[PDB]
């Protein structure tokens, strides 16, 4: 007969070894070094635009690289490409499922994707103009819901799934070029490193994994959260990233240190974090909680710098422009807002 | 030659792969958190002064100015 | 709360589930969409306890009102001083607002009565502080500057609404 119980122990002893290797470089926390840095002024953003058009809860949104066009997926089975400057609608795409979990905007603006409980990642060409009937490509493969997706370019897109996997597809052939396996739980979110050579992912096994796109395998596995990681976002310079989880805490992980540099939390905060985003300089870390509230964190000092949307329990998702000029919020009442 | 892989492996096939990855990760050379923090503080502090959401935007230089 | 169930993928999953418990327990889709949004105003719409701008006379009073208040109630406190421009207009506006948003508690107090003299110079007056759930949600120094010399309740409202500080629809 063969054996497993023992094989379950070499895993723990190895994890145990990695813990020590880490604990060996943990001489200080980030807040220590930033103790003399001046805290930021109270951050108070104001609504400049209100996007009207959806007929239901907004599930997810994503800014276009021009910091003007933005896409929004709703429970109304619609996908809307807006022009935030004028609040005008540019495209409107009927979906087959109301259960859209994510939507993405190709950096070129030529495409836009989305997917959800349909276990499929649908791609739409905005240039050939598939607004009414057409659907460029339907990426089938995952055996679990599609949690998130991010374009690498026009013929390459990465997806995360409830099937414990992440995949790199070739839009043209529509084949699952690479398959990133390793998580032991449902992958909830993913974030492309700025150079798109690497990308990180959060899952329900409480770990964040750094993957090499071009090489197709896991480089490192981060841990600290005792609960599911629901959101992950890369830091501006590519050397770190943030995570939000059900343990009501945000964590800053540095890639070179292979461990968390700081944690963001307060005793009054008891809901899970399902959304995280950095400001342009990375000084601010915006967090969306499951109670529809949003807190603005001072990435350096680890203290709340402010509240986004005055805790009106109306924030279901958010996003920051590449130019760091504005933040967008989705809501359960069907409206999106832009804040400066 | 990208790697394609279906998920109908056995628990053992996954455990194997797990210890393998874990070993690779163990051979990883790490940097002192201190050195990492200094660079984080450095990058952010010198850029936060130009961050639109940190300092605020002069009304004329705001793309989302009161529409007229 | 613990595990998420209203936002992100978790939200879609739980929305889909609660959906089924209703259709058998396109047309059923739209009904559900309306029910979720509807299901929210009601929980966010609380009883209209007030209707007037209350005057606080000491710092102890200030501290007492935000402390003992229900965590769901939004408290708008106005720190002012007579004679100082803008104050009167703001107080007028607040009286009308307090009457329209009975679920929002509106208060006013002289900078002198705060228990922090110099800290509040006419230069930053009037200052509008807004609390909720025991924590400070907004702090508007020189609020009067956010409006035209002559401003009325509807202006202060538009303003507060754009920071997401006022309830109901
Ligand atoms: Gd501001
Ligand atoms: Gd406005
Ligand atoms: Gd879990
Ligand atoms: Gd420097
Ligand atoms: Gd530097
Ligand atoms: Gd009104």
């Amino acid at each position: 007969m063969s054996e497993l119980d023992q094989l379950r122990q070499e895993a723990e002893q190895l994890k145990n070894q990695i813990r020590d290797a880490r604990k060996a470089c943990a001489d200080a926390t980030l807040s220590q070094i930033t103790n003399n840095i001046d805290p930021v002024g109270r951050i108070q953003m104001r609504t400049r635009r209100t996007l009207r058009g959806h007929l239901a809860k907004i599930y997810a949104m994503h800014w276009g690289t021009d910091s003007r066009l933005l896409l929004s997926a709703s429970q109304d089975g619609k996908l809307i490409i807006w022009d935030s400057y004028t609040t005008n609608k540019v495209h409107a795409i009927p979906l087959r499922s109301s259960w859209v979990m994510t939507c993405a905007y190709a950096p070129s603006g030529n495409y836009v994707a989305c997917g959800g409980l349909d276990n499929i990642c649908s791609i739409y060409n905005l240039k050939t103009r598939e607004g009414n009937v057409r659907v460029s490509r339907e990426l089938a493969g995952h055996t679990g819901y599609l949690s998130c997706c991010r374009f690498l370019d026009d013929n390459q897109i990465v997806t995360s799934s409830g099937d414990t996997t992440c995949a790199l597809w070739d839009i043209e052939t529509g084949q699952q070029t690479t398959t990133f396996t390793g998580h032991t739980g449902d992958v909830m979110s993913l974030s492309l490193a700025p150079d798109t050579r690497l990308f990180v992912s959060g899952a329900c096994d409480a770990s964040a994994k750094l993957w090499d796109v071009r090489e197709g395998m896991c480089r490192q596995t981060f841990t600290g959260h005792e609960s599911d990681i629901n959101a992950i976002c890369f830091f501006p310079n590519g050397n770190a990233f943030a995570t939000g989880s059900d343990d009501a805490t945000c964590r800053l992980f540095d890639l070179r240190a292979d461990q968390e540099l700081m944690t963001y939390s307060h005793d009054n905060i008891i809901c899970g974090i399902t959304s995280v985003s950095f400001s342009k300089s990375g000084r601010l870390l915006l967090a969306g909680y499951d109670d529809f509230n949003c807190n603005v964190w001072d990435a350096l000092k680890a203290d709340r710098a402010g509240v986004l949307a005055g805790h009106d329990n109306r924030v279901s998702c958010l996003g920051v422009t590449d130019d760091g000029m504005a933040v967008a919020t989705g809501s359960w009442d069907s409206f999106l807002k832009i804040w400066n | 030659m990208p790697v394609i892989n279906i998920e109908d492996l056995t628990e053992k096939d996954k455990l194997k792969m797990e210890v393998d990855q874990l070993k690779k990760e163990v051979t990883l050379e790490r940097m002192l958190v201190s050195k990492c923090c200094e660079e984080f503080r450095d990058y952010v502090e010198e850029r936060s002064g130009e961050d639109p959401l940190v300092k605020g935007i002069p009304e004329d230089k705001n793309p989302f100015k009161e529409l007229k | 709360e613990g595990q998420a169930t209203h936002t992100g993928p978790k939200g879609v999953i739980n929305d889909w589930r609660k959906f089924k418990l209703e259709s058998e327990d396109e047309g059923c889709l739209r009904k559900y969409r309306r029910q979720c949004m509807q299901d929210m105003h009601q929980k966010l719409s609380f009883g209209p306890r007030y209707g007037f701008v209350y005057e606080l006379e000491t710092g102890e009073q200030f501290l007492e009102t935000i402390e003992k208040e229900q965590k769901v109630t939004t408290i708008v406190v106005n720190i002012y001083e007579d004679g100082v421009r803008g104050c009167d207009a703001l107080n007028s506006s607040l009286e009308c607002l307090a009457a329209e948003y009975p679920m929002v508690k509106f208060c006013k107090i002289r900078a002198s009565n705060t228990g922090a003299g110099d800290r509040f110079s006419s230069d930053v007056l009037p200052t509008l502080l807004v609390y909720k759930g025991g924590e400070l949600i907004s702090n508007f120094i020189s609020v009067a500057e956010q409006f035209a010399e002559d401003f009325f309740a509807a202006d202060v409202e538009s303003f507060l609404n754009e920071y997401g500080l006022l309830p109901e629809r």
